[PDB]
């Protein structure tokens, strides 16, 4: 099993620095072009930056000057250090291995957010129908998650084990330059209130985690 | 300065369907061409490297075609699961890859009404003076759904966003997510909350009444 | 008793990249001048010495190195510079008195459906020395496991061919290329320009 794992992706204020790392097991870093892969929100692919097994890097136009890519053979870790970081910049960032010019194997990515707005962690609201007095045999729950910087949260249910007609959507950009966003799921009615219903949100940019168990609409 | 251009930027087929997809190299790039699908929220998975051969452990129903300039990648009978954006990808281009901008495969399916639900805003969240009104359209299909929040039987606009979940991997349906967005102040002015779903010539609003519940 | 450039520059085969080709030029008149004024080479570029001021020179020895790359390598046939070419194939030290001579040579060495015969080296672990040949084909491991002489997974051939076909992009067409390295030993001169 080849496995690259990236790590160091976060918020930044533009000007500021940022270095990722990629660990990589099931090949050996040295011997391996590697490169860096990028996508901003909502657009392409864009390779960035490459490094031959003699220890040769090259860079894309668009990063020449202000990125260096590097690596450590005893860690077996592909780096990249970012310097001079604009908007231009934010994206999920890729390490992949490379044989004759294709990337077969990828890491998870690292989401990269070149901004001056500060982190805001989220706030957890219970999503419940207005009356269960009329609630269909099926019934909706969920949570809402409002207002967080950076991206991403996660939502789970029940520490992960509901996992089936789990609902979670996309965030959307508020006009305020805040993320919102809900995370649903359906249930038998008869369920309710004999059941708990708990929504796991984490938001690891503010180092935050809210468990909220969803009530009846008081 | 090789452009890679993909044609079409998109289309939208149903399940067992052929689907060809092309991509083009401004100049002669011999087999050096490699297509990748990418799911939402994934890294890309590399399908076919030397324009032709199907990387270990992709499946067969995937294959690619071509030299010079013009490629094709074929999906010979597309599955639900199928649904991404395929990126052909120049493989000799110093000092870096050259990728095309990728085309976004859909699936087609048959009409599906969605279960529609509404929620009011928590009592937590009018503490603060900020209330968010959510309507959940659940497991519908097409994509396409017009959603109009009334108050009081007067239609909003300006003050609600929408999100979508990817389509089923099995079903191939849609989630949808509208809230409403109103002051703590404007939401106690009104009683009749409605969230109105329509799909051709049929509409079904959810309501509840901010007094009643 | 003029030197006999045209054995190097009008060899019908030329040298995959990895395998390059040295003649050596010795005990003759080098009108470089008439490769300088040629039409026929879309490179000529010196270094340690005036491209004008060449018909003046003496020198022990010439070597005339020879092989086929891709044009946007060409560049890489230049003092200081890295890449595929000059890290794992062909590499000129910093301190380099010679001549590089190429041309586009897109009708003799490419061919419908690609020509296979052309190799350069992909994999190496570690940089040539300047003016050092590697023609080794052992296979080459990408990972902690061995290979065994045996291609597969991380295990590769340490060739790769360029595919030439007529239709690539210039960039991407085959180009013959000469270096001239001129060698100055403590004994007397063997090869001087006519001009001397
Ligand atoms: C190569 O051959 C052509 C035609 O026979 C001739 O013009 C040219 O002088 C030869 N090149 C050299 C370097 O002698």
């Amino acid at each position: 099993e080849v496995q690259l794992v990236e790590s160091g992706g976060g918020l930044i204020q533009p000007g500021g620095s940022l270095r990722l790392s990629c660990a990589a097991s099931g090949f050996t870093v040295s011997s391996n072009y590697m490169s860096w892969v990028r996508q901003a929100p909502g657009k392409g692919l864009e390779w960035v930056s490459v490094i031959y097994p003699g220890g040769s890097t090259f860079y894309a136009d668009s990063v020449k000057g202000r990125f260096t890519i590097s690596r450590d053979n005893s860690k077996n870790t592909l780096y990249l250090q970012m310097n001079s970081l604009r908007a231009e910049d934010t994206a999920v960032y890729y390490c992949a291995r490379e044989v004759a010019g294709t990337y077969d194997y990828w890491g998870q990515g690292t989401l990269v957010t070149v901004s001056s707005a500060s982190t805001k962690g989220p706030s957890v609201f219970p999503l419940a129908p207005c009356s269960r007095s009329t609630s269909e045999s099926t019934a909706a729950l969920g949570c809402l998650v409002k207002d967080y910087f950076p991206e991403p949260v996660t939502v789970s249910w029940n520490s992960g084990a509901l996992t089936s007609g789990v609902h979670t959507f996309p965030a959307v950009l508020q006009s305020s330059g805040l993320y919102s966003l809900s995370s649903v799921v359906t249930v038998p009615s008869s369920s309710l209130g004999t059941k708990t219903y708990t929504c796991n949100v984490d938001h690891k940019p503010s180092n935050t985690k809210v468990d909220k168990r969803v009530h009846h609409h008081h | 300065d090789i452009q890679m251009t993909q044609s079409p930027s998109s289309v939208s087929a149903s399940v067992g369907d052929r689907v060809t997809i092309t991509c083009r190299a401004s100049q002669g790039i011999s087999s050096w061409l490699a297509w990748y699908q990418q799911k939402p929220g994934k890294a890309p998975k590399l399908l076919i490297y030397a324009a032709s051969s199907l990387q270990s452990g992709v499946p067969s129903r995937f294959s690619g075609s071509g030299s010079g300039t013009d490629f094709t990648l074929t999906i010979s009978s597309l599955q639900p699961e199928d649904f991404a954006t395929y990126y052909c990808q120049q493989a000799n281009s110093f000092p870096g890859g050259t990728f095309g901008p990728g085309t976004k495969v859909d699936i087609k399916r048959t009409v599906a009404a969605p279960s529609v639900f509404i929620f009011p805003p928590s009592d937590e969240q009018l503490k603060s003076g900020t209330a968010s009104v959510v309507c959940l359209l659940n497991n519908f299909y097409p994509r396409e759904a017009k959603v109009q929040w009334k108050v009081d039987n007067a239609l909003q606009s300006g003050n609600s966003q929408e999100s979508v979940t990817e389509q089923d991997s099995k079903d191939s349906t849609y989630s949808l997510s509208s809230t409403l967005t109103l002051s703590k102040a404007d939401y106690e002015k009104h009683k009749v909350y409605a969230c109105e779903v329509t799909q051709g010539t049929t509409s079904v609003t959810k309501s509840f009444n901010r007094g009643e519940c | 008793n003029l030197c006999p450039f045209g054995e190097v520059f009008n060899a019908t085969r030329f040298a995959s990249v990895y395998a390059w080709n040295r003649k050596r030029i010795s005990n003759c008149v080098a009108d470089y001048s008439v490769l300088y004024n040629s039409a026929s080479f879309s490179t000529f570029k010196c270094y340690g010495v005036s491209p004008t001021k060449l018909n003046d020179l003496c020198f022990t020895n010439v070597y005339a190195d020879s092989f086929v790359i891709r044009g946007d390598e060409v560049r890489q046939i230049a003092p200081g510079q890295t890449g595929k070419i000059a890290d794992y194939n062909y590499k000129l030290p910093d301190d380099f008195t010679g001549c590089v001579i190429a041309w586009n040579s897109n009708n003799l060495d490419s061919k419908v459906g690609g020509n296979y015969n052309y190799l350069y080296r992909l994999f190496r672990k570690s940089n040539l020395k300047p003016f050092e040949r590697d023609i080794s084909t052992e296979i080459y491991q990408a990972g902690s496991t061995p290979c065994n002489g045996v291609e597969g997974f991380n295990c590769y051939f340490p060739l790769q061919s360029y595919g030439f076909q007529p239709t690539n992009g210039v960039g991407y067409q085959p180009y013959r290329v000469v270096v001239l390295s001129f060698e100055l030993l403590h004994a007397p001169a063997t090869v001087c320009g006519p001009h001397h």
